[PDB]
This record gives structure tokens, C-alpha cells and sequence, in this order.
């Protein structure tokens, strides 16, 4: 029934300055009689349980730091960390307790300002026991780069194509706070045997021209 | 003080059912609501439905009335939801918490929950060497490719665990109902493949252990 577009999607801020989160609702929440708006702001650490951070849209649960100023009322709504730690690192959700269904956010996640690094990338071919039992299935990887944002684009000998194309990526690291991303090309030992330059491109905002590593078979 | 403990992991097949338990103890059981939320990768969290140990017990969300139900005994402090007819898109994480006036505010610890016909495989790993034909600049990158396993993770490690500089791991993928991942690390040229570098991969539900060196 209720919508909570919750903005923005991941916000990255370096810590000591203060951030903000919005939520708006398709209609209002704030209740005619004892005026209190029924929105919730909750939070949840890197894989565990989300914990509830303000209520009724102003006032902090107890136990959380001042910090964690709400407000807004109606249909926009605001959350604002006034000095971010690293205990901060999580994703956020507003959720309504007005009508029913209860609904949440897509929620905020919240990351670590950094510099540009360029993808570390570097193709491999398959292996002999892969072919004697199986297939071929060509493995490129993409390591340490900032931010999150790329794209990969597999290329054999001038065709393309998305089949078979299986792709993974990290979540951000917890040391060096940089990302990774893996990339395959599941193919069959048949139609691999016809084919010779197998490459692997990428596009990152530190370079104009792409990261670009091929393998003839 | 308050606390909800919940059900271990369910590892089922689709069609079939799954009920699992929400223990509240620290407070008056009887006297609060507690509701169910599903948290699933790539579609945030949602309300399923909340329960009242007392008198009038149950409310379900729209889309959740026909599957999981709820139930509680208010004897022994339990919560209960029944799923049924289990669907792939049913695999998610669900929490049970004690609902409030303006909110949960106390949560469980989750109970994760992944449905798949896929038999119980043991993988099949392959070293990924650069190649002869190569530009090798200082550091050279190994990989460890492990494709074809069912259920749960595949711990991974380099040389036994004694090598865990510039090693990646990435997230396990669905592949023909079946994960598939991958390794990476990097290790000066001056020692592979000078020195043997090995990646050892062990499957905890088939209960088997594959060490294979990579070699050029």
C-alpha cells in the first residue's frame, strides 16, 4: 500500500562530516489526533540484524548517539549522522508503522570515501583437466578498484555475446576498502576449439581507454 | 532482558514445507505481538506478518496469507510460521521481532532459509595459470576456479592458509542449479613459479578436500 522510496542509493562519505539520508512516502504518515508520524529508522551492520535507531520520525531510541538526528514529517523525511565514525558503516531503512502492510526502504548503504585505482585485470585460460572432464570456461579477474562502478565485455576473435557469461562481485573491503570482481566464459570443449582471440575489456573512470587482456588459443 | 533466538538454517526442496522457531524469553510472552520479516538479496525487507500470543492471534500481510502461516504456544515460549509449497524466490533470511507501538525494536537472530533441487555435489576445482605467452611484471596472479558444488560455502585457502596476502575471494554463483566460484592471488614473480603454489578447497557437505598446484 504505502511506498518508502528511500534516497540516496549509497552514499560514500569520508568520516568527520556529516551526512544525510531521505525517505519519502507515498501518503502521509503523521496521524491527525496525538500528531506523531509513524516512521522508523533502522540499522543494520555488515550481515546481522537491523537495529532501530529513531522513532515516530524525531525521537532516538536509547542506547544510540545524538548523532542520529530525525525529522521530517508528512511524506519526506530525514536522517542526518552529524560526525561518521567507523561504527557507522551499515545500511539504513525507514520503514512505516501506519497502515497495513508494513512497509520498509530499499535502504542506503553507506561506504567509505577513497581515491581512483585502476582494476588489476588478468585473464586465464581453461585448464587441461577442465577439457579432459567437461568443458572450457575462460576466467578473467578485476582487483582492488574504487569505486564499485564497472563494466566488463568479453570479445572472441570479433563476435560477442552474454551467454555464458557469469559474473561476481566483492563487497567492499574491510582493510583497504577497495572492490573486486570476477568474470567467466562457460563454454563447451566443441566450440572452443574454433575460435583464437579470446579477450577481456573493462571500463573504469581512471583510464579513457579500457584495461584490454587477450589470449590466443 | 529480552531475547529471540531462532531456528537454525533449512536447506529443503522446493514444493515442500518448512516451519521454524522464534523463542522469546526475558519478558511476558503472552503479552506482545511478534512479527515476521523477510530479508531477501536484492529485494530489501518485507513485512510477512505478526502474531499475538493471547486472544486475537494472527494478521497476515496480503501476499503471505496463503503461505506462512503463524503459530504460537503460549506455554513453552516459542513463535512458529509455517511455510508451504516452497518456491526457489523463497530463499531469503527471516527474522522474528517483537513488534511495538512505534516500531520492533528487538530482533532475532535470523533464520536463513534456501530452497533448491540440487543434489549434494562435491566440486570440481582448476588451477588458472597466466600462461607461457605472457608480460609477467613483477607480481604474478593465480587463480583457483571452483565450479559445480552444492550446498553451503567452499573454504578456500593458499598454501594451507599460509599465504593470505592479495588473495580475493568472490561470491559463490548459481550455475545450471549449481554454485560456482572463484579464487585470485597475487605473489611475486621472484617465487612462482619458482615455489609451488597451491589452493585447497574443502566441500563441508560432502565432507571432501582437493589441493591442486598450479602450474604453468
Amino acid at each position: 500500500d504505502i511506498v518508502m522510496t528511500q534516497s540516496p542509493s549509497s552514499l560514500a562519505m569520508s568520516v568527520g562530516q556529516k551526512v544525510t539520508l531521505s525517505c519519502k512516502s507515498s501518503q502521509s504518515l503523521l496521524n491527525s489526533i496525538n500528531q506523531k508520524n509513524y516512521l522508523a529508522w533502522y540499522q543494520q551492520k555488515p550481515g546481522q540484524s537491523p537495529k532501530m535507531l529513531v522513532y515516530f520520525a524525531s525521537t532516538r531510541e536509547s542506547g544510540v548517539p545524538d548523532r542520529f538526528i530525525g525529522s521530517g514529517s508528512g511524506t519526506d523525511f530525514t536522517l542526518t549522522i552529524s560526525s561518521v565514525q567507523a561504527e557507522d558503516l551499515a545500511d539504513y531503512f525507514c520503514q512505516q508503522h501506519y497502515s497495513t502492510p508494513l512497509t520498509f526502504g530499499a535502504g542506503t548503504k553507506l561506504e567509505l570515501k577513497r581515491a581512483d585505482a585502476a582494476p588489476t585485470v588478468s585473464i586465464f585460460p581453461p585448464s587441461s583437466e577442465q577439457l579432459t572432464s567437461g568443458g572450457a570456461s575462460v576466467v578473467c579477474f578485476l582487483n582492488n578498484f574504487y569505486p564499485k562502478d564497472i563494466n566488463v565485455k568479453w570479445k572472441i576473435d570479433g563476435s560477442e555475446r552474454q551467454n555464458g557469461v557469469l559474473n561476481s562481485w566483492t563487497d567492499q573491503d574491510s582493510k583497504d576498502s577497495t572492490y573486486s570482481m570476477s568474470s567467466t566464459l562457460t563454454l563447451t570443449k566443441d566450440e572452443y576449439e574454433r575460435h583464437n582471440s579470446y579477450t577481456c575489456e573493462a571500463t573504469h573512470k581512471t583510464s579513457t581507454s579500457p584495461i584490454v587482456k587477450s589470449f590466443n588459443r | 532482558q529480552v531475547q529471540l533466538q531462532q531456528s537454525g538454517a533449512e536447506l529443503v526442496r522446493p514444493g515442500t514445507s518448512v516451519k521454524m522457531s522464534c523463542k522469546a524469553a526475558g519478558y511476558t510472552f503472552t503479552n506482545y505481538w511478534i512479527g515476521w520479516i523477510k530479508q531477501r538479496p536484492g529485494h530489501g525487507l518485507e513485512w510477512i506478518g505478526d502474531i499475538y500470543p493471547g486472544g486475537g492471534y494472527t494478521n497476515y500481510n496480503e501476499k503471505f496469507k496463503v503461505k506462512a502461516t503463524l503459530t504460537a504456544d503460549t506455554s513453552s515460549v516459542t513463535a512458529y510460521m509455517q511455510l508451504s509449497s516452497l518456491t526457489s524466490e523463497d530463499s531469503a533470511i527471516y527474522y522474528c521481532t517483537r513488534e511495538g507501538n512505534y516500531g520492533f525494536a528487538y530482533w532475532g537472530q535470523g533464520t536463513l532459509v534456501t530452497v533448491s533441487a540440487a543434489k549434494t555435489t562435491p566440486p570440481s576445482v582448476y588451477p588458472l595459470a597466466p600462461g607461457s605467452a605472457a608480460q609477467t611484471n613483477s607480481m604474478v596472479t593465480l587463480g583457483c576456479l571452483v565450479k559445480g558444488y552444492f550446498p553451503e560455502p567452499v573454504t578456500v585457502t593458499w598454501n594451507s592458509g599460509s599465504l593470505s596476502s592479495g588473495v580475493h575471494t568472490f561470491p559463490a554463483v548459481l550455475q545450471s542449479d549449481l554454485y560456482t566460484l572463484s579464487s585470485s592471488v597475487t605473489v611475486p614473480s621472484s617465487t612462482w613459479p619458482s615455489e609451488t603454489v597451491t589452493c585447497n578447497v574443502a566441500h563441508p557437505a560432502s565432507s571432501t578436500k582437493v589441493d591442486k598446484k598450479i602450474v604453468p
